[PDB]
């Protein structure tokens, strides 16, 4: 039922699978066309009985990581970042004796030609 | 007009109204066509009743027309032999096989 | 956010399940639905005037 | 672990009808149903009606509004 | 309900910049995108396209979740049911039995709850366990 | 509790308590409040039954 | 009735008493009663105002019995305790010459006592841990206009009147949703908001001069770059001054160093209770609207048709920089999640000033748009899941708080001479105004303020018309009888 | 006329009907008070 | 009797009182419940009805006990100063719950309700058992 | 609540519009807190009904509902003109 | 010195006693802690003081109230152009309003 | 929206400036619809038969 | 006229037709003619109003061939229909009854009782109508009318109506005047009374005529209960509201006036009224008079009636309802001021003459304990009117007494200049009170007695003051 509902996007509503056959100019042709399409849809849906791999996956609206998790983004590589910053302050101080305005591209950010 | 009281019952349907405005200084005149639906629900298919129902258009009232809607239960077979269930092929279809003019 | 749309084969996942792109292609096969390749992912506008 | 999928699905199919009209059954089977349901009503009816009650159903449903 | 303008002003004469009126097609009405602008029908269609763009961008910025497709087994009991497709049945309540009357389609699951099914290969908790406050504990709020 | 819809039983003797003839008081399907002789129980039975 | 000429002003003692206006303005708006005393003569006449301004009390002087009561803070105390300002809409009600009022709710009393304990925490550590359930502070959540910003302003007032180090961050949008973003000079992969940082440093230094001046910097290099004539900083006040007092653009790179070292030293300190109050912690929690620069601006280019770059052809959407990557927020998070620091208490509040969206949205006309300076953040927020603080839920005013707040608003506005004044007869009485504004606002605080202002517009209030009609008829019949 | 379509009860649009009873009762009370002062 | 709208909404309320999603299967727009009540039930904020305000409780208790004069309902007070009517059976007997009345719902849920109702017009299995 | 939203949000927090909705209660010498109401719109749907004509219609609907809830309220309401219908298009 | 929490007046004590009685009865919406009960009582008595203030405000404004077109008082109500457009009745409209019959007439009829 | 896997694509934008500055042409000629073309114009709107707009196909 | 077109259907209404039918009835000149019109009124669905009742009653009572049975039957039928009785119709029926003497005495008494109930209902409903408008003067005059009308029938306005009216009063003048008028209506006009100065009024002696059992005995059988209940209503109204007067009158003066009224009425007092009176003096803001008021009220409570005569009735009433119970004694301990040179307890009908420091306070506390013992209320068996919870007032009052010595203020520096030994004795007193609390709770745990917030807070305050004394030391 899940697989058939997914395959019949708007063809199923309120528990009734409905198919309007109007391809041909004759109702005698449209009955055959609709019968064939129903049989094909049912056959493809029954693939869900072969194995779990044919059971359609469920779409769950998974949230983004919460604020608590996002907080640790500041602490990832905390010790290494502290070491790098203390090392870099030396370079910043040395550069301040040559230029009025020091630049992140001068200290750590890589801006090349 | 009550399904509980009589059989069959008549239910009302919105009249088809087509207004047209045209030069005369302008005039508004509308074509109108009123409808009424007679519903008969039978717990069996009677081709005799279908015949006597179809034969109404011959003594229908003056300048009145009628159309017939039939919803009947019909048995449909799903022949699993002509329409079988198979494992999804080794090389699956891609979007190229469902391209423009691919249906032909 | 420019990105590349992905796809997981049912075999790769720890427990297989029929993927939604596979279901989409099944629907396309059954109902002969032409799928425009260059359809932009950014342009998803609904006519609010009617919806 | 109680019954096979065949029996289960048959049960839902029976109960899923628009109206679940009950079946007419032979006399011996009717006797069997009556006796077994008599045996089972005790386990369901409260303690205060497990022996004496003004009817087999009395105590089966709590909210039944009676007349008096 | 929205208080923003949806219709384009009508043209029945040339307006001026006055106390209660402003020139038609100025850089103030629709965010300055009237510089592209004839026929009221096509102008209104373009304004409708712009309004739909605004609706879409706010509707997508309001979206803070993601739609990872999970296999049926590794799923909550409330989502282990058959969920009709959109606009096919009545808006489905999650679980009336457990007094959970809420549109199941709008349910959002915190990412720090499916780490048992997502990332089954990583033996380390990439996202630390979610801290939940204790309701049955005397705290500043419950002290008065 | 396992029935997807109502279950009909045998036709028992009973007496009508009330019957809201007004459509706005009996939306479809119509109901009748009736008291059964056995066990004296009062129930709203569908008009068709 | 002209008891105005007989009225003599009371003795001025505080800014609130100085907020009084000439009797001609509030004659009738605040009717004067007359009290007869028997002092050195049986007949005496003291014409006095029926209503007096709410008392100007200190947080120490505020008590339990003052719950659901309105007090005031002098202009001098306001300027002393709030150099950075009053985040949100709290200063909406405090124009020049108006008294600076403040309601004292049950939550306000709880916070005042909690800060009283924080004043001497090291002894009351178990009490604090039990109150916060062990969490490193509280976060205040509730609907829009509920009073979160006012409560945080009151908390900052309580702490700074009790002389504790306070890091008050009004309008956390000035930090997250700032003007422009700049990568941190000394922290690789971390970003700055130089304007907000410099303003915060100035205001924090001026606010906490005393304790910061007495401070001694522990972990800070003393070879900081310095121009001629300026002394190297030796205390945290001088560190903040070196950081925020400089010529542009030399301030942009100096503020990052100053803030990084200030955060490091504050994290190091383990003895002085430090209260951190931030308006809108959800902004510091989730993201900033700034995006990462396109890598083309960093890699460098020779000619444009060479690389076939589309930077100037099509705009894109780079991932939004999360608020965790800012240096200020980095220090805050370092101090928060890292245990072994029972010295900092985070009394934060959330914000709900986002622009509205209810399914459809056109374009808001510029002239008539009360959400012009609202935030483009339509995502939901759940304080428990999105923060480590203990959540406190506030609701709209109950009738008691609402009555007190509206009484203060109307009567004090008219007394200070900014209300109906001589036109008091054109407006209904206080009971009708209370009933109608309660209906119109649902006792929401912001709604109450807005509808107090809108009361100028009411057109379906016939009470004064009928009262004038009845009194005129009564006077006419009295005169006809007299004739 | 331009406003011929609006009702006569909306032309002046009387209001404050809840004050008439209070005014009558207060007038009677004040009459009693005046009589008592006279006595 | 009742006016047209009164009758319409009384019928709506009775239908909702006897509504069942399981009994609303294989049916067209007639299977959709009473929109307003259904969406109010679905809305979570309406699943919590606030209790009376402390001021309301204090006033009611003061008049009930300190003054021996109970507060009467607006439907229970006698307005006709020249006639004495019988109090209706519903005067003060209808509990106030936010999940039943008044009707508050979410905009997206209402949008889905409307679109589904208009799209499932012809999804009716006319012939049934 | 008007069409599933609070009045202060439906009428865009406009004092001069919601006081019309309040008027039937005041003219009737009644407390609006003793009653909870829901107004449904069957007219031309629009994104915003924050205007004087819509407020007039809401006031009339509330007044009629009050009249039918308690008949003796019809005295002050008719006198105030909340039962009278304007004919202007 | 520390201010004492207990009720500070007989009216406060009686309201607190009623609140305790209500809590014992367990009617919905009542608090359970004595501190919040005292807060409730204090807020209620302050509300009563405010209501009395409003009463006296209105009674003084009744005599201060203007009746002639003067400074900030003026007949913009069309009384100059249209005249007296507002009705004003001195009789109680039978079904709605009520005023007790006069005792001179009562005694006359009884006699 | 289900995009063809392995295809580079861009999610709908979240800012007003992106939509504003991005190159989207405006409609300049007459509007065309794949089925409203048989019905010439809103004022013309050719109809086959006078069936009710409430009419339901069984 | 029968409505035929919708325009006339928009004007037809039964209650409005009542107006036209009342007008026709008034126009009619003969009762026999009005009978057909009224029969047609009833045959139609016309709503019967109060004007039809007034008209029918008047034009019938003035008719010649009527019977009083039929006049009252018509009134009964009208009230059974949706007709509201009015003071005018009540007066008409009253005059008709008073002039109807040929009927049997059983019928006459039954209809007299019906009319008494009718007057009472009219007074009640009119009090309710005139309460909101703040029309105390008009309500007072209407109550005068009703009281005068009940006087002829003898039975006066009932205590329930009086209690509601008193709780609704707005000014002291009318409150006291209505209590005074109730007392005078309860007695004949020639009855003796005591004049009260500063009020220019006379309080009659009502216990002389109150009903007594004259002989188990029930507490409700004594008529003193209703009078004491109205006095309690007046005291409660005094406490729970603010008066507005062109010349304000003082709280102490008003309370003393009510005390003088009850004293001169000389009626047996009840625990409720005594405790309510004691609450005001306990919470009074005047210090140099509250002790005198408290001892006066305690004298009244112990005596029982303060009546000159009939000492047997006071003993019976004491045996019945136990005046001066735990609530009253606890409030007395709370009210009495420490270091006041007046005796805290009574010795052998003690008028509290006087005292002859650490030992002074020890004597005061021991005398307080002796007062508790002599009152012997901690042994009283719990009842339904008074549960055990009231007994906590004694500990609450003792704790407040200790708080008052801890601090020189009362509900208005940490502490005063006392001795370290004084504070040690105070700490010992606090401890022993705390432990007697434990014994009381252990004794009566089977109903889960609960300490009072004031009782708990007073100990905390005394300990705070003692700790401040230690810190300054
Ligand atoms: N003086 C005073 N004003 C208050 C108080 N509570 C709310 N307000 C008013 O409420 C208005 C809005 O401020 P808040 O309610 O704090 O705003 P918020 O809590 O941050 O909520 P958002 O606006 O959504 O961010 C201010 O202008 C205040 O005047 C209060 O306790 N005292
Ligand atoms: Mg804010």
């Amino acid at each position: 039922e899940r697989r058939l509902r997914i395959l019949a996007q708007h063809r199923v509503g309120m528990g009734v699978l409905k198919l309007d056959a109007d391809k041909y100019e004759d109702q005698a042709d449209n009955v055959t066309f609709g019968t064939t399409k129903l049989s094909e849809l049912l056959a493809d849906a029954r693939k869900a009985q072969l194995g779990e791999e044919y059971w359609p996956s469920v779409e769950l609206k998974v949230r983004k990581p919460s604020g608590q998790s996002k907080a640790h983004y500041s602490l990832i590589d905390n010790e290494r970042i502290e070491k790098r910053s203390r090392e870099l302050y030396e370079k910043y101080r040395d550069a301040k004796k040559r230029s009025l305005f020091v630049t992140p591209m001068e200290t750590w950010l890589e801006v090349k030609g | 007009y009550d399904p509980h009281t009589s059989w069959p019952h008549v239910e009302k349907l919105e009249p088809w109204v087509r207004m047209a405005e045209f030069w005369t200084s302008t005039a508004h005149y509308e074509f109108r066509k009123f409808f009424r639906v007679i519903i008969c629900k039978l717990p069996f298919q009677s081709t005799e009743f279908e015949k006597r129902m179809y034969d109404i258009r011959h003594w229908l009232h003056r300048q009145t027309s009628c159309e017939f809607h039939t919803i009947y239960r019909r048995n449909v077979i799903h022949d699993s032999a002509v329409f079988p269930t198979e494992h999804d092929p080794a090389t699956p279809t891609t979007h190229e096989h469902h391209r423009m003019f691919s249906f032909a | 956010g420019v990105h590349r749309v992905g796809y997981t084969h049912p075999s790769t996942l720890p427990v297989p399940c029929a993927q939604r792109w596979d279901l989409r292609l099944a629907r396309a096969r059954i109902f002969q639905e032409y799928i425009e390749e260059k359809a932009p992912g950014a342009w998803q506008l609904e006519d609010e005037r009617s919806m | 672990r109680a019954t096979t999928d065949a029996i289960r699905a048959a049960w839902e199919g029976v109960m899923r009808e628009d109206v679940v009209r009950l079946p007419d059954v032979t006399g011996v089977v009717a006797l069997y149903l009556t006796l077994v349901c008599i045996r089972e009503s005790g386990r369901l009816v409260p303690e205060e009606l497990k022996e004496l009650s003004s009817g087999l159903e009395d105590g089966v449903r709590p909210g039944v509004r009676k007349l008096q | 309900v929205s208080t923003g303008e949806f219709d384009h002003p009508p043209f029945q004469f040339r307006q001026r910049h006055t106390f209660n009126t402003t020139p038609l097609h100025d850089a103030n009405r629709f965010g300055g995108r009237t510089a592209y602008l004839k026929d009221p029908r096509t102008v209104q269609f373009n304004v409708d396209v712009w309004c739909a763009q605004q609706t879409l961008r706010k509707r997508w910025k309001q979206r803070d979740w993601e739609v990872i497709e999970i296999p049926f087994r590794l799923v909550p009991r409330e989502q282990q049911r058959v969920i009709p497709e959109l606009y096919t049945d009545i808006p489905q309540m999650t679980d009336p039995a457990r007094n959970d009357f809420s549109n199941i389609r709008n349910k959002v699951y915190d990412r720090e709850e499916l780490q048992g099914v997502l990332f089954p290969a990583a033996g380390t908790m990439l996202y630390p366990p979610l801290q939940r406050v204790d309701k049955q504990a005397m705290t500043l709020d419950k002290y008065l | 509790s396992s029935a997807e819809q109502r279950i009909a039983g045998g036709p028992q003797r009973a007496v009508i308590i009330q019957y809201h003839h007004q459509p706005f008081f009996n939306p479809e399907p119509r109901l009748v409040k009736v008291a059964f002789q056995c066990d004296g129980t009062i129930m709203e039975v569908p008009i068709s039954d | 009735k002209s008891l105005a000429a007989m009225y003599m002003r009371p003795p001025v003692t505080c800014y609130t008493d100085a907020c009084e206006a000439p009797v001609a303005m509030w004659d009738g708006a605040i009717p004067l009663k007359e009290t007869r005393k028997l002092k050195n003569g049986v007949p005496v006449r003291t014409v006095s105002r029926t209503y007096s301004h709410p008392p100007q009390l200190t947080p120490t002087q505020l008590s339990f019995n003052d719950i659901n009561s309105m007090y005031c803070v002098g202009n001098d105390e306001l300027i002393q305790f709030f150099p950075e300002g009053l985040g949100g809409r709290v200063f909406q009600t405090m124009p020049p010459g108006h008294p600076r009022g403040f309601l004292y709710r049950k939550e306000t009393h709880l916070l005042n006592l909690f800060v009283d304990k924080v004043q001497h925490w090291h002894t009351k550590r178990s009490v604090l841990s039990s109150l916060t359930n062990g969490r490193t502070g509280f976060i205040v959540d509730g609907p829009t206009g509920c009073g979160k910003s006012a409560l945080m302003c009151q908390v900052v007032h309580f702490a700074r009147s009790r002389n504790i180090v306070t890091l008050y961050v009004p309008d956390a949008k000035v930090w997250t949703h700032g003007e422009w973003c700049w990568p941190s000079t000394i922290l690789p992969g971390f970003f700055d908001a130089p304007d907000a940082a410099r303003s915060f440093l100035k205001y924090f230094a001026v606010a906490n001069r005393a304790t910061l001046t007495s401070w001694k910097l522990r972990c800070t290099p003393k070879d900081l770059p310095t121009e001629q004539g300026e002394r190297q900083p030796q205390n945290l006040y001088e560190l903040c001054e070196w950081g925020h007092r400089a010529v542009a653009p030399a301030s942009i790179d100096r503020q990052s160093v100053c803030v990084k070292f200030l955060m490091d030293e504050l994290s190091e300190e383990k003895k002085l209770p430090v209260v951190i109050v931030v308006d809108g912690w959800n902004l510091f929690s989730h993201e900033t609207h700034f995006r990462y620069p396109h890598p083309d601006f960093l890699r460098g280019l020779a000619s444009f048709n060479e690389s076939s770059t589309d930077i100037d052809l099509y705009p894109q959407e780079l991932p939004r920089i999360p608020a965790s990557r800012l240096s200020f927020v980095r220090g805050l998070n370092k101090m928060i999640l890292s245990g072994d620091d029972p010295n900092k208490f985070f009394i934060t509040c959330t914000t709900r000033d986002f622009k509205p969206f209810d399914g459809i949205s056109g374009f808001p006309n510029v002239e008539t748009d009360r959400f012009a300076n609202s935030l483009d953040e339509y995502a939901p927020y759940d304080p428990e899941k999105d923060s480590h603080f203990h959540p406190i839920q506030i609701g709209n005013f109950d009738e008691y708080e609402y009555r007190s707040f509206l009484r203060f608003l109307i009567n004090s506005g008219e007394l200070a001479g900014l209300g109906w004044g001589p036109l008091w007869h054109a407006s209904s009485d206080f009971e009708r105004k209370l009933y109608k504004i309660g209906f119109l606002s649902g006792r929401n605080p912001q709604g109450v303020v807005d509808h107090y202002h809108q009361e100028l517009v009411w057109r379906y209030d016939y009470q004064r018309t009928r009262q004038k009609q009845y009194l005129l008829k009564r006077r006419m019949e009295g005169m006809s009888r007299g004739a | 006329d331009k406003y011929r379509r609006v009702p006569m009860l909306l032309k002046p649009q009387q209001g404050g009907q809840q004050y008439f009873n209070h005014f009558l009762i207060r007038s009677t009370n004040d009459r009693l008070t005046q009589q008592d002062v006279d006595n | 009797e009742f006016d047209a709208k009164g009758r319409e909404y009384v019928q709506y309320m009775r239908e909702f009182a006897r509504f069942d999603p399981r009994k609303s299967r294989g049916n067209g727009q007639k299977g959709f419940p009473f929109r307003d009540a259904y969406l109010t039930k679905m809305n979570e904020a309406n699943q919590k009805t606030p209790p009376p305000t402390l001021e309301t409780i204090m006033d009611r208790a003061v008049r009930e006990h300190h003054q021996h004069a109970r507060i009467l309902s607006p439907l229970e007070v006698q307005r006709d100063v020249g006639r004495l009517e019988p109090i209706p059976s519903y005067a003060g007997k209808i509990n106030a719950d936010r999940s039943v009345f008044p009707f508050q719902w979410k905009t997206e849920d209402w949008y889905e309700y409307e679109v589904a109702k208009v799209r499932n017009r012809r999804f009716v299995f006319e012939n049934t058992e | 609540t008007v069409m599933g939203k609070p009045l202060s949000l439906v009428l865009d927090n406009k004092a001069w519009l919601m006081e019309m909705v309040l008027m039937p209660f005041d003219e009737a010498n009644l407390d609006y807190r003793d009653f909870d109401v829901h107004i449904v719109s069957e007219g031309h749907a629009m994104p915003s009904i924050a205007n004087e004509i819509a407020a007039f219609a809401l006031r009339m609907a509330v007044a009629n509902a009050l009249v039918k809830l308690i008949p003796l309220t019809r005295i002050p309401l008719k006198k105030s003109g909340l039962l009278s219908v304007d004919r202007r298009r | 010195m520390q201010k004492l929490l207990s009720p500070r007046t007989a009216r406060h004590a009686r309201l607190f006693r009623l609140a305790g009685k209500l809590a014992d009865s367990g009617s919905p919406g009542v608090p359970k802690s004595d501190g919040e009960r005292l807060v409730w009582v204090n807020s209620h008595v302050r509300r009563d003081k405010d209501i009395s203030l409003s009463q006296e405000e209105e009674r003084i404004r009744e005599l201060m109230m203007p009746l002639e077109v003067g400074e900030n008082s003026f007949a913009a109500n069309g009384q100059a152009t249209h005249g007296n457009l507002f009705y004003f009745r001195e009789y109680p409209m039978y079904p709605g309003e009520y005023v007790p019959a006069e005792h001179n007439t009562l005694s006359s009829l009884r006699d | 929206m289900q995009q063809i896997p392995g295809k580079v694509d861009q999610t709908p934008f979240e800012e007003d400036q992106t939509w504003l500055l991005h190159s989207i042409p405006v409609q300049q000629l007459e509007m065309h619809h794949h089925e409203k073309d048989l019905q010439d114009l809103p004022f013309i709107n050719h109809e086959q038969f006078p069936r009710s707009l409430e009419w339901n196909a069984p | 006229l029968e409505p035929c077109t919708p325009r006339e259907w928009l004007q037809f209404s039964h209650r409005n037709l009542a107006y036209a039918y009342n007008g026709a009835l008034r126009a009619c000149h003969s009762l026999p003619s009005m009978l057909l019109l009224y029969k047609e009124m009833k045959q139609r669905g016309v709503k019967v109003d109060v004007d039809t009742m007034n008209v029918l009653l008047t034009r019938a009572a003035r008719h010649e061939h009527i019977q009083v049975d039929d006049v009252f039957l018509l009134f009964d039928e009208l009230v059974a229909l949706g007709a509201r009785p009015d003071l005018a119709a009540a007066e008409t029926l009253h005059t008709v009854l008073s002039h109807s003497a040929s009927m049997p005495e059983e019928w006459r008494e039954a209809r007299r009782l019906q009319l008494v109930e009718l007057y009472n209902n009219l007074a009640m409903e009119e009090v309710e109508r005139l309460a909101p408008h703040r029309a105390d003067r008009l309500l007072k005059e209407q109550m005068k009318r009703f009281r005068g009308n009940l006087q002829q029938l003898g039975s006066g306005l009932r205590p329930t109506v009086y209690c509601r009216y008193l709780h609704t009063t707005h000014t002291a003048a009318v409150l006291l005047e209505e209590v005074h008028n109730f007392l005078w209506e309860l007695v004949p006009n020639d009855h003796p009374a005591m004049e009260i100065p500063a009020l220019q009024l006379r309080v009659p002696f009502v216990a002389s005529v109150l009903r007594r059992p004259s002989v188990s005995v029930s507490r409700a059988e004594f008529g003193d209960t209703d009078v004491c209940a109205v006095f309690l209503a007046a005291a409660e109204r005094m406490v729970d509201a603010d008066f507005d007067d062109q010349r304000p009158v003082s709280e102490r003066r008003l309370f003393l006036s009510l005390l003088t009224m009850i004293s001169y009425s000389g009626v047996l007092y009840t625990s409720d009224l005594m405790a309510q009176l004691m609450e005001m003096v306990k919470y009074s803001n005047n210090d140099e008079t509250r002790d005198s008021d408290a001892q006066r009220v305690l004298r009244y409570a112990l005596r029982g009636s303060s009546a000159a005569q009939d000492s047997a009735s006071r003993t019976l009433w004491h045996s019945v309802e136990k005046v001066a119970d735990c609530r009253v004694v606890g409030r007395y301990i709370g009210a009495r001021n420490p270091w006041n040179p007046i005796r805290v307890c009574f010795d052998e009908q003690g008028v509290f003459k006087a005292y002859p420091t650490l030992e002074a306070l020890n004597m005061r506390w021991d005398d307080v304990r002796r007062l508790i013992e002599c009152t012997g209320v901690l042994v009283t068996p719990p009842s339904e009117r008074c549960p055990q919870q009231q007994k906590m007032e004694v500990f609450t009052g003792m704790a407040v007494y200790l708080r008052t010595v801890a601090t020189g203020r009362r509900y208005e520096l940490f502490a005063e200049g006392y001795d370290f030994d004084v504070w040690v004795r105070l700490f010992s007193l606090v401890q022993e009170v705390r432990h007697d609390m434990e014994k009381f709770m252990a004794d009566h745990t089977l109903q889960c007695v609960e300490p009072e917030f004031e009782c708990w807070e007073a100990l905390l305050v005394t300990l705070r003051c003692a700790l401040d004394f230690c810190v300054v030391q």
